[PDB]
């Protein structure tokens, strides 16, 4: 994500952050 | 008209959280006397102006100085709408008010120009008259600023020498009831200040005043 | 009783304090003069209300709206305590007619 | 002359005789050369001369309310608290564009 | 003592001396060394009996005027006393007019005194229209103020009221600014919502120096004759004309006085452009600048709206004039290298159209549509000239 | 209250709560320890190519300056704390561009060696 | 274009 | 009751108001912006004297995205899902303004999935019997004629631009991937009426905002106010504009009971 | 109580609430010094094989209390609180029980808390001539330290105006006097330490000596900076004007928040309910106590589980 | 904007204006 | 992750003094408190290197905040004239910061005085208007009267009088003070004579100077009649120059650099004069520094009045509101309503 | 009445009325449920 072509860096990194400890947190089960 | 609501964001104290945060305190003001039946630059936000007020010329001296003019006591129609002028007060000379404080910084040659008469000398008397006195005022008090030892403002001229019912239609500037203020908008101040600026003890269309501090009355209990 | 209701439903109105329009404190004099009280204007029937506002009252159609939800609800004008001595509260309970619209 | 000093009976008698809408609008403007002590007095000697003491005059005062009214709003004043052609212009061109728009229609 | 002259290329005449005005004389600097003893008695304070003995209005004025800046603003934001707010513009440590415009909401937001917000927090418009027209003179020296002052333009329309006279001075603004068309569409924005165009502002446009609070204070005496020519010029173009063609007249002698040359003539370009019907006044000056610049700074599509405005209103020797110096400034060998000014079929049409409606009434327009339509279609023989020649000699 | 209000002294005035030393009299430090504090030696302006960067300095009392990313950002804040020569405010600096090969050995350089070479060389 | 209802310089006119 | 505002950033967000403005004298694919703003203001502090709200007025945002035939760097490196020919995914916040401050409602993620999800199969084997009932009684409205109360510099620029835009991702939307889906699709996005509130209710409806993590919410309002442009002075203006053009309404509704008043007197 | 500007001599109702407050006389009559008579002596209050608690309650007519702790081992004193009428029982007392006063800690810097803080230092300094006392406050106090002359004027205490307050004066962590070179007394204040508000359990301690440790905890609400000293060793809890008996600290003041005053409140819920707690005014109690019994932590816990976001609670008539 | 009709030869001549109505509007490269 | 209202998740300490070590923290844990993860693309930083050590500043102004944030908190600087005035006014407050310490708290005790004053409410005069000096300055005061009255009692407004009273009053506050930092700001509050501004005012003195020799320069070099002291003319001539060949806008109609040399050059007299009387060298004046104390006495009279002249125009509108309402009463008043007093037909 | 303008039963009754609206305005109906 280079910032002279993409100036939305606070956002997609901040939800790349956000996909990664909603899925690596071991408080949510898999199966239904 | 039927009543609009207007956009501002004051708002009375509620019943539940406590009175807090007593470095700005809204409380009602009233005033000792009634000031909205008088003269307009007679009232309470124009007192610092009491000694630039130029003194009263009369309908009854106005009358004397029609049948009997001295040759430089200078009537001065200080009316500036021309669709809203119908009648010549007599020995009186045209100098409209918008263009006052450009009029008294010409020499006496650019004057007679600009305007067809003679600059009035600074110990000639000048005697002013608009609709109500109100342009007649302003102008006065440009005309003191300029050294003009005798001025003086014959207020509601034209309504009382032809008996006319006009107005120089001055506007009060009043926010119209879509703009949002200053202090609803903004970060200038904290959110405790914010909050306690903007709330007001009863209705919105009485005056109020600021308290910048205060003490608890420890004396009472 | 009266009065204080009256005064409650012309003043303003909420934490922006909206100003009620309509003045019904001007027919507080002909409501006393009449003899009819606030506890007696709740006794009022249907049809003796439409001879009150319409004959007497003279009250218009925007002062009839303001002064009938203080009519639907039964309001019972009675002068609750307060911490002064001068006490401008008023029971705003609806009242029922088993203990003559006293709530 | 000495306004102040006038009797008040007198001038609540010469007041209340006017009812002519030229005159009154003259009164407004001359009740200011009153004092403020003799301007709360004539308010107590207008509603003693058409109240309770009304048997003090040989003849009764006439009803002028609209007299009583004023000395009674200018008493309180002085004591302390305790374009019509370019508007109309404006009118006819908005209904002019709410039938081009359709808002007033013709008749169905 | 031999001093040169700015090139404004302005036409010398008495009709146009109203926009000679503005012009900085020499003059005034020969007149400079009588007014040095008058400037060195000024900077000494009164005494202390004379002060004490002074009235409530001018103690406070001459007080509050000496005063830094922000201890000026706590003393009437304690005292509420808002009419002093033009002497806390003319403070010696003042910042920027937007700070100051800051400062004037928050001295109303903490003031003693409050009330109702619908009148405590509406500053007067005379204010506004000198914070703005400040903001123009900085405009005017640096461009690059115009960003916050759009910004601040984008806080006062929320807050204060608009008004022509703030919308007027913006006009100034984003004229001092370089900006050109916003201008002109600000200014056919206020010709469609009748509202006029304020005449101070009008003439402060055609004065490019005089910061307005020393002309307000009044400290430059003379050039008041000036002021006064382009308020009554400016009154005499409203009566006939909208909002749009005055700002036009003035942001053409404001680009002429600051020797914006290329400005000037975006002007043109851009009221004809947009839809602007320009004053004949208007018309006749860049005629005039026209020939003073003998068609040197000047485009084809300049050319076009010039042709353009001629043809609406205008004489047919300004119009002749202007095509010929065109059609020879194309045949110069300077500006072979720039491309040559061509009339596409639909404004051909209409200049011609429009030519030939004037023609139907005028004998003079008449007389010459033949060479009008030669000179724009582009093939001009010179037997038309000399028979022009033949029948003005005989 | 309504001292407090417009500055000094006000909410938002940052610096009415104190100066800074900028004196020798304590901390006597070395190189490494301005090499490790230095700001282009940090790892997330190491990597970081697209903002612009400029080099200043001072010929008065003689300081480099280097800023990032002023473009999109240009506080005027910044540098309030400059201290320029005797005590005077950061207005008094009257800086000169210069480039990045001669902002490092610059850099390591006393003052008065960076006012003669500014002076008497280049 | 007015038609008032006192007036205070037309008597004095008259009579000159 | 309403009005609706445009705005089109050409080559994404670079191009916006914010990350334009520099210090000087020293491709993507475009975004669409719609603010459907209706009249709907009012103070939940005459039901609820405890909450300290002055004024709540809500207003919805409508960002969709547009690819371009100009932009060569990233064009088939991946499957572009904001494409109206892919999916047609858009961006519904929900926003609302509480004191002149702007606060999100709900972020929705809307493409012609979902719309295809409730006609089709939201049920078991059917779609939503309410939202199925909804499309079949769909009754044009009578043509309005708008005013144009446009940005002055772009007033007499182009006029037809916002029908242009609209007519650009209808036709590229009726004839794309999901053909058939249009029609919920159009009640789906259709900002005025209780219809296209319920059918809005029936998709995902975001997270509840005030759960999510503190770095997210300063990074969703820095992308919608700093890099979208919806900002404070936008919000702040649809306050002023839902006052004003209520005022504009009420004259037009002074003319229509004059209007009604004359022609029973002339008649009766 | 504020400064007479232009509108609020033209007002009316500053003359209404003038003479509704205080009868016809119009200014308020200030909190005057106790004399010497109906004074009582100091007593007291805890003895422990650690520390001494020594208090006199009662000293002000603002109704404040006086403590101070003795370490048994080190002989060092520590006033906490210095508003005394009368700092010449203290002298004597530190003077026949052979103490050291040290430092004065303070909780924050209302008038009936530094009334008579120079009094104290200079008596005690005095006593000392036959190293200075050092004081430790917040620097949030300030704001409060400003407005000591103005809460000087407003009380009537007129002897104490034009006084130099000592946290005013340089110390430490201040710029020194640049001072012509041909005088330290007031000059310089090496033992002055200022308490920072990332109050922890770990290290925001004082070490008082013997091992006893006084874990002070920022805790505003009734000031912008107010410290409470805790000793869990010995179970007291100086809680200076948060907590009283039966009631809380006012919030009717100026640098005054509810929700300050109620997230001071609920960072107190992980002490023991055996922990006395002593405050600035009154009688002192204990935690579990004002867990039971009390109505402001009952409103501010209702609050909390109702579903209020900003629990706002607080005094408006009470001690200041 | 949408004009509702009762008959099949009416929708066609309307569409057939409205070819008329898009070529005359400029045409194609 | 997502957070509940009421439920919090447990973490581990990290035992190294809290979140906020106490005791201290180190140059390498205040290195990453240095460089904290601020945002780049809205964040700017800068070093200067002053000799042995550098100073780092990193500021981040945030993207919701830019339409609605105050100009004076976010002092963004868009331009080179809002960089140049921007830093002037934040010079100003920054300089009256950290220079009236010096004399208010946190100043030293023989720095420290103040005046007393009392107004009467009635007849609105000043009673008492003094300082409140200590015993060291009040010897100064006597110093400086008995040998004027041992000067001016013989020759020549009265007995009981002051002499320069308003001069050594501002020199015995000067001379009572110990530090030099809090002798710059009495310098300043009389008159501005503190040497910031009068080197601010000799740095643009020869500023004036330099230019007047470059003007001199071109109307030489053009030509091959002039005024005075064409310095104070030279910043008027040269903008009229740099506007007549082209290069510039604006000509300058500013004529307060007029007189600039000859105030100036009275302003460090005055500022002379003003350290010659601390010295107590007072006992030989020469003829120009006599007519220098004569003025700078009046001078400094009538600045220690300024806040009391504002009092006393408050105590005017406060009498003015409490006036009797209405054009007057006819017990008090000299002339008839309705006509001028001067009018020749007054008595009917 | 000289010095204050006013009389006691005037100043209460004043006192009364500028703080009318933080009084009383409702009487707060309803049940709060617990929610943690
Ligand atoms: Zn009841
Ligand atoms: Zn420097
Ligand atoms: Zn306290
Ligand atoms: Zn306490």
């Amino acid at each position: 994500l280079p910032p002279s072509d993409f100036p939305e860096n606070a956002l997609l990194k901040c939800i790349e952050k956000e996909i990664e400890d909603e899925a690596l947190r071991l408080d949510k089960e898999e199966c239904p | 008209q039927a009543d609009r609501r207007t956009r501002h964001h004051m708002m009375v104290d509620g019943q539940i959280n406590p009175r807090e945060w007593f470095n700005w305190h809204p409380k009602e003001y009233q005033p000792w006397y009634f000031d909205r039946h008088k003269f307009l630059y007679e009232q309470r936000q124009y007192a610092q102006f009491h000694h630039l007020l130029c003194h009263q010329v009369y309908l009854k001296d106005m009358l004397h100085l029609m049948r009997y003019p001295e040759p430089y006591t200078h009537i001065i129609d200080c009316r500036t709408s021309t669709q809203k002028m119908h009648r010549w007060v007599p020995h009186s000379l045209w100098l409209p008010r918008d263009e006052v404080e450009y009029a008294l910084q010409l020499s006496a040659d650019e004057f007679l120009d600009m305007y067809g008469f003679r600059k009035p000398d600074k110990s000639d008397d000048v005697i002013l008259l608009s609709h109500n006195g109100i342009y007649s005022e302003q102008a006065g008090w440009e005309w003191k600023k300029q050294f003009f030892q005798h001025v003086y403002n014959y207020r509601g001229g034209t309504n009382e020498l032809f008996g006319e019912s006009y107005s120089d239609m001055n506007v009060s500037d009043v926010l119209s009831p879509w703009k949002g203020p200053f202090p609803q908008s903004g970060v200038f101040v904290d959110k405790w200040s914010k909050r306690k600026v903007l709330t007001r003890t009863g209705p919105f269309d009485r005056q109020y005043e600021m308290q910048d501090f205060a003490l608890p009355d420890l004396e009472l209990e | 009783s009266l009065k204080l209701i009256l005064e409650k439903l012309s003043g303003h109105v909420g934490r922006r304090q909206y100003k009620m329009l309509c003045n019904l404190e001007k027919h507080y004099d002909k409501l006393k003069d009449e003899g009819i009280d606030w506890h007696e204007l709740k006794w009022l029937s249907r049809e003796e209300l439409i001879v009150l506002f319409d004959k007497v009252l003279h009250l218009t159609r925007t002062e009839r709206a303001a002064l009938l939800p203080a009519i639907e609800a039964k309001v019972c004008g009675v002068l609750r305590q307060t911490d002064s001595r001068h006490s401008t509260v008023v029971c705003m309970n609806r009242g029922n007619a088993n203990h003559g619209w006293r709530c | 002359a000495d306004l102040d000093r006038v009797e008040a009976r007198s001038v609540v008698i010469a007041l209340n005789a006017v009812t002519n809408a030229d005159v009154y609008e003259f009164v407004k403007k001359y009740l200011f050369n009153f004092g403020e002590r003799k301007v709360k007095f004539l308010r107590t000697t207008y509603s003693d001369l058409r109240g309770h003491g009304a048997g003090k005059l040989r003849i009764p005062l006439k009803e002028n309310d609209n007299m009583y009214y004023h000395v009674c709003w200018h008493s309180s004043i002085r004591s302390p608290r305790q374009p019509n052609a370019k508007i109309d212009d404006i009118v006819k061109d908005k209904i002019e564009k709410w039938k081009a728009e359709g808002l007033l229609p013709e008749d169905y | 003592t031999q001093l040169p002259d700015p090139p404004y290329y302005l036409p010398h005449s008495p009709r146009f001396d109203a926009e000679r005005c503005g012009t900085f004389n020499k003059k005034w600097l020969l007149n400079l060394p009588a007014l040095k003893p008058l400037v060195r008695n000024s900077t000494y304070l009164p005494k202390k009996e004379e002060l004490w003995r002074a009235p409530t209005h001018e103690a406070l004025e001459t007080i509050i005027g000496h005063l830094p800046y922000h201890d000026a603003l706590r003393y009437i934001t304690e005292h509420s006393l808002f009419l002093l707010f033009p002497t806390v513009l003319r403070a010696r440590d003042a910042p920027l007019p937007h700070v100051i415009y800051e400062d004037f909401m928050k001295s109303c937001t903490f003031a003693s005194l409050q009330n109702p917000p619908e009148e405590q927090f509406a500053l007067p418009s005379v204010l506004l229209r000198t914070l703005l027209c400040m903001a123009a003179y900085h405009c005017t020296l640096d461009a690059d103020y115009f960003t916050t002052c759009q910004m601040l333009f984008g806080r006062m329309e929320q807050q204060q009221q608009t008004t022509p006279e703030v919308l007027s001075a913006w006009v100034y603004c984003c004229t001092a600014s370089g900006r050109v068309d916003e201008a002109l569409t600000y200014a056919k924005y206020m010709a469609d919502c009748s509202a006029p165009f304020d005449v101070t502002v009008f003439s402060l446009m055609q004065h490019p120096s005089l910061n307005p609070i020393e002309v307000e204070d009044g400290s430059v005496p003379h050039s008041a004759k000036g002021l006064l020519l382009q308020r009554r010029l400016g009154n005499r173009l409203h009566t006939a004309y909208r909002s749009d063609a005055v700002a036009a007249h003035g942001m053409f002698v404001y680009y002429a006085l600051t020797l914006s040359h290329v400005r000037k003539w975006e002007v043109i370009r851009a009221a004809a452009a947009l839809g602007v019907t320009l004053a004949e006044r208007t018309v006749v000056l860049a005629v005039e600048v026209f020939a003073r610049e003998k068609g040197m700074r000047c485009g084809p599509k300049t050319v076009k709206a010039l042709t353009h405005f001629l043809a609406q209103d205008g004489t047919v020797g300004h119009l002749l004039y202007v095509l010929l110096r065109a059609r020879k400034n194309e045949l110069l060998p300077e500006f072979r290298d720039l491309p040559h000014t061509t009339f596409s079929e639909e404004e051909q049409e209409l200049v011609l159209q429009c030519v030939a409606q004037r023609a139907r009434h005028d004998d003079s327009f008449a007389v010459a549509a033949t060479l009008v339509s030669s000179l724009v279609r582009e093939d001009d023989p010179s037997e038309l000239l000399m028979a022009f020649a033949r029948a003005a000699r005989n | 209250s309504r001292s407090t209000v417009f500055g000094p002294g006000s909410l938002y005035s940052f610096t009415k709560f104190g100066s800074f030393n900028r004196s020798p009299t304590n901390c006597t430090l070395n190189k490494r320890m301005k090499d490790i504090f230095r700001l282009e030696n940090q790892k997330h302006i190491r990597n970081d190519f697209d903002r612009e960067r400029r080099y200043r300095m001072c010929t008065k009392c003689g300081i480099t300056t280097v800023t990032i990313n002023f473009n999109n950002v240009p506080s005027a804040r910044v540098g309030l704390w400059g201290r320029c020569a005797d005590d005077k405010d950061y207005t008094h600096h009257r800086m000169v561009d210069i480039t990045q090969r001669e902002y490092e050995v610059l850099r390591e350089s006393p003052v008065e060696k960076r006012l003669n070479w500014w002076r008497y060389e280049r | 274009k007015s038609d008032p209802a006192v007036d205070n310089v037309a008597p004095l006119r008259d009579e000159d | 009751n309403y009005f609706v505002m445009t705005r089109t950033l050409k080559n994404g967000v670079q191009s916006a108001e914010l990350n334009n403005r520099r210090y000087r004298s020293v491709s993507r694919a475009d975004v669409h912006l719609t603010v459907f703003a209706p009249f709907r203001v009012y103070d939940p502090s005459l039901h609820d004297p405890t909450v300290d709200i002055c004024e709540w007025s809500s207003f919805d945002l409508v960002v969709q995205k547009t690819v371009p035939d100009n932009m060569v760097a990233n064009k088939l490196l991946q499957p572009l899902s904001c494409t109206p020919q892919d999916g047609a995914l858009s961006m519904y916040v929900c926003l609302a303004s509480v004191n002149s401050e702007m606060r999100i409602r709900s972020i929705q993620l809307l493409s012609m999935k979902e719309a295809q999800a409730l006609v089709e199969h939201a049920c078991f084997g059917n779609g939503e019997p309410l939202f199925l009932e909804l499309l079949r009684r769909r009754g044009r409205r009578r043509p309005l004629v708008e005013r144009r109360f446009d940005d002055p510099r772009l007033r007499y620029e182009e006029v037809a631009q916002p029908q242009q835009v609209a007519d650009e991702a209808a036709v590229a939307c009726s004839s794309s991937c999901y053909g058939p889906y249009y029609p919920a699709f159009e009640m789906l996005m259709d900002s005025c009426g209780s219809a296209g509130e319920y059918s809005r209710a029936l998709c995902y409806g975001g997270p509840y905002v005030s759960e999510l993590s503190r770095e997210l919410c300063d990074a969703l309002l820095d992308y919608i106010k700093g890099d979208l442009g919806v900002s404070d002075q936008l919000c702040e203006y649809v306050c002023q504009m839902q006052f004003f053009l209520e005022q504009e309404e009420y004259m037009t509704w002074l003319g229509q009971v004059q209007h009604v008043a004359n022609a029973v007197s002339r008649t009766a | 109580s504020y400064t007479p500007n232009l509108t609020s001599l033209t007002n009316q109702v500053n003359r209404s609430e003038r003479l509704r407050k205080w009868g016809s006389a119009g200014v308020p009559p200030g909190v005057p010094r106790i004399p010497r008579l109906e004074a009582k002596g100091i007593a007291i209050l805890h003895e422990s094989p650690k520390v001494i608690l020594a208090g006199r309650s009662r000293c002000n007519n603002f109704d404040s209390n006086q403590y101070m702790l003795i370490n048994k081992a080190t002989k060092r004193c520590l006033l906490v609180d210095a508003s005394d009428d009368w700092p010449d029982d203290w002298a004597a007392f530190i003077g026949a029980s052979d103490l050291t006063l040290t430092h004065v800690f303070l909780t924050h810097c209302h008038i009936d808390n530094i009334i008579n803080l120079n009094a104290f230092l200079t008596i005690c300094g005095s006593r000392q001539k036959q190293d200075e006392i050092g004081v430790m406050w917040c620097p949030a106090e300030e704001c409060w330290v400003q407005n000591f002359k103005r809460s000087c004027e407003r009380y009537g205490r007129f002897e104490e105006m034009h006084q130099v307050l000592p946290m005013m004066c340089r110390s430490l962590y201040t710029p020194q006097h640049l001072v012509d070179p041909v005088r330290n007394a007031r000059h310089l204040r090496r033992n002055d330490v200022l308490l920072s508000a990332a109050t922890n359990r770990a290290t925001s301690f004082i070490d008082f000596g013997n091992g006893v440790l006084l874990y002070y905890i920022f805790s505003p609400g009734h000031s912008p900076g107010h410290m409470m000293l805790h000793i869990p060793t010995e179970r007291i809890l100086f809680s200076g004007d948060l907590l009283f008996f039966n009631k809380v600290g006012r919030v009717d003041l100026p640098w005054a928040t509810g929700v300050r005053l109620a997230e001071s409140l609920r960072l107190l819920e992980a002490l023991p309910d055996n922990t006395v707690v002593v405050p600035g005014h009154g009688r002192m109690t204990t935690l579990g106590r004002e867990r039971r019994e009390n109505k402001a932590l009952q409103q501010c816990y209702q609050r909390q589980e109702i579903g209020k976001q900003e629990v706002s609670v607080g005094f408006n008539e009470g001690y200041l | 904007q949408q004009v509702v009709y009762r008959s099949i030869r009416d929708c066609r001549e309307r569409a057939f204006h409205l070819i008329q109505e898009l070529v005359s509007s400029p045409g194609v490269a | 992750a997502r957070r509940k209202w009421g439920q919090k998740t447990w973490s581990p300490t990290a035992t190294n003094g809290g979140a906020a070590p106490a005791n201290g923290v180190s140059a390498q844990e205040a290195l990453q408190i240095a460089y904290r993860p601020m945002p780049p693309s809205q964040t700017v930083e800068y070093e200067e290197d002053f000799g042995h050590n550098l100073m780092i500043h990193r500021e981040y102004i945030s993207k919701r905040c830019r339409d609605r944030v105050s100009f004076e908190l976010s002092a963004l600087s868009y331009s080179n004239l809002e960089l140049r005035r921007g830093q002037e006014h934040l010079a100003g407050i920054m300089n009256r910061e950290r220079r009236g310490v010096s004399v208010g708290a946190s100043g030293a005790p023989d720095d420290q005085v103040q005046m007393q004053t009392d107004v009467d409410a009635n007849s609105r005069e000043v009673l008492s208007a003094r300082y409140l000096f200590n015993e060291r300055r009040l010897q100064f005061c006597d110093r400086f009267q008995n040998f004027f009255q041992s000067k001016l009692e013989n020759s020549a407004n009265g007995h009981e009088k002051q002499h320069l009273f308003s001069l050594m009053e501002a020199c015995a506050v000067i001379f009572g003070c110990e530090t030099e930092a809090a002798r710059e700001t009495y310098y300043r509050m009389f008159l501005g004579l503190d040497s910031e501004t009068l080197l601010e005012e000799d740095e643009a003195l020869r500023n004036r100077i330099a230019d007047a020799k470059l003007v001199q320069r071109v109307l030489e070099n053009n030509k091959g009649n002039l005024p005075e002291e064409f310095e104070e003319y030279a910043p008027l001539y040269k903008a009229y120059i740099t506007h007549a060949v082209g290069k510039g806008p604006v000509a300058s109609y500013d004529i307060s650099t007029l007189g600039s040399t000859g105030l100036t050059a009275e302003r460090r007299r005055w500022r002379t004069l003003m350290e010659k009387i601390v010295r107590e060298d007072y006992h030989t004046m020469t003829e120009v520094e006599q007519m220098d104390a004569i003025v700078l006495n009046e001078q400094l009279h009538t600045v220690k009045f300024f806040d009391l002249k504002i009092g006393d125009a408050i105590r005017d509108i406060l009498q003015l509101l409490q006036r009797e309402t209405g054009v007057g009463s006819s017990v008090n008043r000299d002339t008839p309503v309705g006509i001028s007093p001067n009018n020749p037909e007054r008595r009917v | 009445m000289t010095v204050h303008g006013t009389s006691l039963p005037s100043t209460y009754r004043m006192h009364k009325d500028i703080n009318k609206a933080q009084r009383n305005d409702r009487k707060l109906s309803g049940n709060r449920f617990k929610v943690l």
